[PDB]
């Protein structure tokens, strides 16, 4: 799939709005196994089901475990950007 | 095996 990069806003109070899974440990990328309803993921429109995250704000997160990629996203804050493709 | 996916909402 082609790679996007996807501009994604939101507020510190927020989360990002995805539940993902995978991660080094597992094997798999990390991907966007849910998008909440409201929340910034969904209000950017670019953020799907099934897309792995390839990287963050130019944090690569291709070969992260999963806890490790649960802190980096969550640190992100204002403006964030998202490489992902859908697998 | 335990019965659990890892997913976390983020």
């Amino acid at each position: 799939g082609p790679i996007r990069k996807v501009l994604l806003l939101k507020e510190d109070h927020e989360g990002l709005g995805i539940s993902i899974t995978g991660g080094k440990e597992h094997g798999v990328p990390i991907l966007i196994s849910e998008i909440h309803p409201g929340q910034p993921a969904d209000r950017c429109g670019g953020l799907h089901v099934g897309d792995a995250i390839l990287a963050v704000n130019g944090v690569n997160l291709r070969d992260t475990k999963h806890k490790e990629a649960v802190t980096i996203l969550s640190q992100q804050r204002g403006e964030i950007e998202f490489e992902v493709v859908y697998v | 095996r335990l019965q659990r996916r890892r997913e976390t909402q983020v």
